[PDB]
């Protein structure tokens, strides 16, 4: 008469990974590092924007494509491969930084800066910013000569900003073609620009020369940027070849902007994205996509690494 | 031809990760252990709740998908992007190895236990075969199994039988 | 009335980490074993003495507290130290996991070794009662017990009457 | 008769966390993650600067606030909120890296650099670098013209590394408010300031323009910086707008450098700081603070890790 | 004068790991058990052959060792290279002394686990001596010795002797 | 009659570390840090290019001691101590970030660039850039006015990328002593140098201005470069001052490239190079040079850590 002791075991035994083995069998197993992706963004709970059209730095200057964007509110931004920030042709300097910081910004309040002028046209257009035609940033103005050739009247505008946070300040230069374009919106004569706050004084000058029509446009205006802090001034003294903010922007609050290319999805809910989709996961490790962003499973190198759950798998 | 651990496991147990095959007159019968079941269970789940843990650790794009950075900061996010990732993936073949090993050596060392408690419940009764049983030295019926199995088998009814059967 | 380790730990014993309890006709007394409790003092100091270890790395300000740098270097600093902020709270949360499971099987570990001893100083003359006692089937005064505890219990001196009374 | 094993146990148990278990009780168990702050910086055994309302900039081109550290020698550096690098107003151009220069330094050693002049003002001052009344940086000089408006005679200055150490030389560029006071100071004309050595040549135009008063003044006085090497020369070319270099600095040798809002104490001993104090501690991890600096137990997000330093414990 | 592994280990054996020392009239022989040896190695070669692995991913220069770069993107590389240092430092630290730990307990296991086989091979017919060997209560030749040590022992045989002996 | 189980030991046992004891003997135990160099570039199995005296930025603008390397392919590349990009006094602006593109390049394919010119000279050279005599860079043309003085035609000359891949373009400014000597090359009047592309424009003046002399010559030609990307046009306009690229260069492919100061040798074959040679290890970390590149054991502090292959040892 006999009692014995034992324990289960069965047929399906998966292999794992221990200190001293590769492949022992155990009874149950689960997976540690996770493979599968949602092809959508995942937005459900979040005030989302998605920009098509409209890159992120247009939302601060206004050209058509973000008509609907200047002074947008969102939880989460998405920036797409097709959004271009620019209608006229140029760029902006320290473009990424401030692609930073319009990311985690919430969004944008515009306010205006009460600027207004005398003895300059102040309706430069171009076809390359078509609204009902020829058109500009609708956040910016460029300033002209009152007539063809004429001077350019030297001037200061100065804007103190009287909120509680610091402002978004931007402005343009405009790059002529030729120095002979140059005089003909601006008058003969170096042009200068000089910006000064308490915290930043900078110059620049256009550079006029040829270079390959972009639209069929050898100009360039190039943007730049400065944060005005509360209680402070910009001042801007020039003599042509500027393109003047109309109204600064304020941040709202709290966002996470990611870059993608598939279809938004307010059904699901997700907190790590990457440009192919959404992650959603328990698992601690993912290997998927090393720049996914938002609260996420670390990245490993491995496609697998299976935990046992169950004991070793010893069958007859 | 009834065994135990020692030898291998048992594809017929169901109800439970380790248990009790008994031969008697009346045959042969298999019953699951609840107690060192759920006690390993419990340990598994444990290490479940621990790594099925997420970060509330936000990140951020410091980089672009679509419009290139500038190539030093570029090459400087990336080493740093590759080294993290040596790292965690390394923590993560680590991690998984070394909880495996001891998940493992854990549900053995259950094994064990049960094992050894019912030794020393049947004290002077019983000798251990070597494959993971015990040859009981007197009549057990069902009833006797089950009180080995619930733990109220009282070696002193037995003991005089039992040692006297031993020679 | 007396039990071992099996069912719980002793509150009593202030002596030491691991002890004995006996129960003879001059009653019950209880005494700290200082050899297994050193050992596994000395174990747990050697976990300190290497766990308490100060880096010699220094590290200096990438960064400023007063007069922000400028954002993308910024960007970067943050995501870098936030990685590795990461990086060391996991490996913090592993090593005290690791390290906790691994000092209480220790603790089990020489309660064990100590057990397995004196069961086999004993020999034939007692028998495990199920919760970490011997059952001695001899008179055992307390110079009996005394050298039972300090290793020098001879267990031919009491086999012949041992023996006799398991029967 | 009978004899049994066992082992202690208590009644005031502590939890911890094992690979298996949450909150297992056990005999005894000590903290691994440092919580406990000094409010103080201790300095004990360390040459201490607390340099006060002195920016540590300022140290290198020597407003009225740094006088006493023009060249000083410290084991620890300490900057304060208040600290200006400054008196009349602007900023360093790559400030942060030259700031992360001085704090390794050891300290300053200064050296002449044996300019002198001819045809020209040396005296120029301002109010807002106050000393017996109107004054300025102590280690530069502004240039000016000999009379208003009058001509600034184009200039050539050299000094050479006779050391065996790189020389921090410092130079300025005067902004003024308008083209009519750049007149005034330099006289008419375009104005340049070309800066050779043999692996730096480098051009700087002053670009004035109205910007906003501080101190009541809207000029701007803007720093820049180079590394000399030993035996190599630094040439300076100009026609005005330039601050110039009396002295030249050498680096001491070895130092540290934080940022604080708490009192020196040189009674206790530390090698661990931030801004709020001393962390004083052998456990590897704190919880205080993530830019902690020195010799410091590693940054970790939780408050707590209990390690056990005893067995289970069974109570009955 | 001969003795097992609770005392210490055997300087005279060469040919394995683990093995037995025997005593019987025809005098004293020590051999190498094959099985338990290999066992040993195997889980240590499994050691090495997930240790001494190589990284496949390949990091390139972001610093220049002849013109060094611009100072605070060099005092941020230095940094972040730092902290990687440290954290491998730490690892690899902590790698080797818990793999030595693993390696000691694993390899003391596999001692008991063939204490354990012989302990049960010899069921009734020998006694624990303490000091890891087995006083065999029947006359036990070269022959005996040998069928111990290739698990071919049948306790039946010597029992009635056995038995009879302790006593 | 008895038998006995045990375990080996020996007399020669090694201490190592555990998580509880420090020199605990075991029977045998095997290094896991590197400490074992090779003070060889061990380059079997790869197209190595040791660059000598040829800096790697020379590769691409020419200048004497890089004549060979003019088009070189490679899997690896040597950079040395004593190799210079330079001939005629200057540097390479964002040379770093350059350097690195080089590195993992492949190697170059030039490709000539058609411009063609009329009403200057193109022969500029010195005795610094030394072939049969005064020459210069091989792969730009110093352009300079007709004659001593003269006025220096403004100047367009465009260049489109017909590839399929970035084209590599470089140019020069070339900083005379003084605006007097800058005027015997060019002519008077003021100098500019205008380069657009598509998604680029910038411009660059020259800044004469004494300083040391290297080489005897107190000039400077100054090195910048962009990508020009497929299909894009780069457009240079001038009046002077312009050190102008004849040949654009392409990216071969992939290579590795490092810095050393030892022998080349093609029998060893290795994968983890640093300045001072080769590891060859499987080892899992080293403590040779934590700036080691390739596939490389990762760099630790500690000389020495044993990892036990045997058993405690237990000697009587
Ligand atoms: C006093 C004198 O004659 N100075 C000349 C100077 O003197 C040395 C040589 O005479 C000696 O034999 O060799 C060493 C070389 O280590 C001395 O330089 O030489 C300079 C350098 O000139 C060249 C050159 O690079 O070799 C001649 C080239 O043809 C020329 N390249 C051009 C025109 O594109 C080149 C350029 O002018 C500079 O590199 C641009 O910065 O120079 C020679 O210029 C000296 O002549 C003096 O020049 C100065 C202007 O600094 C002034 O006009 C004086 O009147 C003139 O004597
Ligand atoms: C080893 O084996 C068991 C049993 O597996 C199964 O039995 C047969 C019918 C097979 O032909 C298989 O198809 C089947 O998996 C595994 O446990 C079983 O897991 C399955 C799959 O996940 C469970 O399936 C359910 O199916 C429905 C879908 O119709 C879901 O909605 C349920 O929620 C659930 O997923 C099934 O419940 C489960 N069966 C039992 C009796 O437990 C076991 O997981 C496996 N080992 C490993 C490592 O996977
Ligand atoms: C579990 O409990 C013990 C005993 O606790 C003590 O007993 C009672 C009076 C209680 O009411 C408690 O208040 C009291 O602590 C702990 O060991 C004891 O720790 C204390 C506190 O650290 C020690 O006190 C000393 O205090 C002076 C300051 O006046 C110091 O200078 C001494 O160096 C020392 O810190 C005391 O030595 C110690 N007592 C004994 C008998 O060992 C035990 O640590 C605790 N478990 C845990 C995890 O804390
Ligand atoms: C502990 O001890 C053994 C044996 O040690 C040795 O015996 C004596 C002759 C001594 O004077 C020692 O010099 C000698 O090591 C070690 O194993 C032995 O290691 C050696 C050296 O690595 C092995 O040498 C190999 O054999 C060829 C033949 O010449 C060499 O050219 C090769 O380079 C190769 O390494 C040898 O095979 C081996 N001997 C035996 C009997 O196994 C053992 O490594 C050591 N353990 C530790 C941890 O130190
Ligand atoms: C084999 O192991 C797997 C994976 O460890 C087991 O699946 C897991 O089972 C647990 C326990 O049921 C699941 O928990 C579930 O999660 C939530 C929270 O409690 C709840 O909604 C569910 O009711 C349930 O409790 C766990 O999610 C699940 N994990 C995965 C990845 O599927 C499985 O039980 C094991 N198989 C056998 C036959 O034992
Ligand atoms: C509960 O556990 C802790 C272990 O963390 C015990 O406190 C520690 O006791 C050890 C041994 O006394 C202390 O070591 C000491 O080091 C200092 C400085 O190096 C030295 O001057 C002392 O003489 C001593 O050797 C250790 O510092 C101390 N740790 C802490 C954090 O206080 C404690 O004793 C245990 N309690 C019981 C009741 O056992
Ligand atoms: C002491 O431990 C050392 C190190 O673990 C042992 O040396 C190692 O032995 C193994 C084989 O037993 C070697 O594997 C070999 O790989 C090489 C090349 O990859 C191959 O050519 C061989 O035929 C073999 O398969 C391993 O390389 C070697 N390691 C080192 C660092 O030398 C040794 O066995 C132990 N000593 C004793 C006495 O047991
Ligand atoms: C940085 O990594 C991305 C892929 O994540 C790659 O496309 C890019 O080229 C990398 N940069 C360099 C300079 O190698
Ligand atoms: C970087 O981190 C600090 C806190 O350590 C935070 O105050 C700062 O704003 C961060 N920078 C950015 C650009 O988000
Ligand atoms: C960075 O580290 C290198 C050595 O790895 C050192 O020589 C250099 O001084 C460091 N850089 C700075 C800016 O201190
Ligand atoms: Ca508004
Ligand atoms: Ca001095
Ligand atoms: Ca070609």
């Amino acid at each position: 008469d006999k009692i014995c002791l034992g324990h289960h075991a069965v047929s399906n035994g998966t292999k794992v990974n221990t200190l001293t083995e590769r492949g022992v069998e155990v009874v149950n197993a689960t997976e540690t590092v996770e493979r599968t992706n949602i092809p959508r963004i995942c937005s459900k709970g979040k005030r989302t924007v998605d920009l098509g059209q409209c890159g992120l730095l247009g939302t601060i200057t206004g050209p058509p494509q973000c008509d609907q964007f200047l002074e947008f509110s969102a939880d989460l931004i998405i920036e797409r491969r097709e959004g271009s920030d620019v209608c006229y042709p140029g760029k902006f300097v320290n473009e990424e930084a401030l692609r930073q910081i319009l990311r985690e910004s919430g969004g944008i309040d515009k306010e205006a800066m009460g600027f207004t002028y005398s003895g300059i046209r102040t309706n430069g257009a171009t076809s390359a910013c078509r609204r009902s035609g020829s058109s500009f940033y609708a956040e910016m103005k460029w300033l002209l000569s009152n007539t063809d050739n004429a001077a350019f009247p030297q001037m200061t505008k100065s804007y103190k900003n009287t909120r509680k946070s610091p402002a978004l300040i931007v402005w343009g230069i405009h790059h002529s073609v030729s120095t002979a374009e140059q005089t003909k919106l601006y008058g003969s004569g170096n042009k200068l620009v000089t910006v000064g706050s308490s915290n930043y004084q900078q110059s620049f000058v256009p550079s006029p020369g040829a270079r390959p029509q972009v639209n069929g446009l050898s100009g360039r205006i190039d943007f730049h940027w400065l944060m005005l802090n509360p209680n402070d001034t910009v001042t801007f003294s020039f003599n042509g070849a500027f393109i003047a903010p109309d109204r600064a922007s304020f941040l709202r609050g709290k966002s996470m902007g990611i870059q993608s290319g598939v279809q938004v999805d307010a059904n699901c809910e997700g907190d790590c994205y990457h440009s192919g989709g959404t992650i959603i996961s328990n698992l601690p490790f993912q290997n998927i996509d090393s720049r996914a962003v938002g609260k996420c499973p670390r990245y490993v190198k491995q496609r697998s690494l299976l935990l046992a759950t169950g004991m070793k798998n010893v069958p007859e | 031809a009834i065994a135990g651990f020692i030898e291998n496991g048992w594809e017929g147990l169901i109800d439970g990760w380790y248990g009790f095959r008994h031969q008697n007159a009346q045959g042969e019968g298999t019953a699951a252990d609840y107690k060192s079941t759920q006690s390993a269970i419990d340990q598994i789940t444990g290490k479940l709740n621990r790594l099925i843990e997420k970060t509330n650790q936000q990140f951020e794009l410091i980089d672009n998908e679509f419009n290139e950075v500038e190539k030093q900061i570029g090459n400087v996010i990336n080493w740093t992007r590759d080294s993290i990732t040596e790292v965690w993936s390394y923590n993560a073949e680590l991690l998984v190895a070394m909880e495996n090993q001891h998940t493992i050596d854990l549900a053995d060392s259950e094994m064990d236990k049960l094992y050894e408690r019912v030794k020393r419940q049947l004290r002077e009764n019983a000798e251990e075969d070597g494959t993971g049983c015990f040859e009981i030295f007197h009549k057990c019926d069902d009833d006797c199994m089950a009180s080995i199995r619930n733990n109220t088998y009282d070696h002193s009814k037995y003991r005089e039988e039992a040692m006297q059967n031993r020679i």
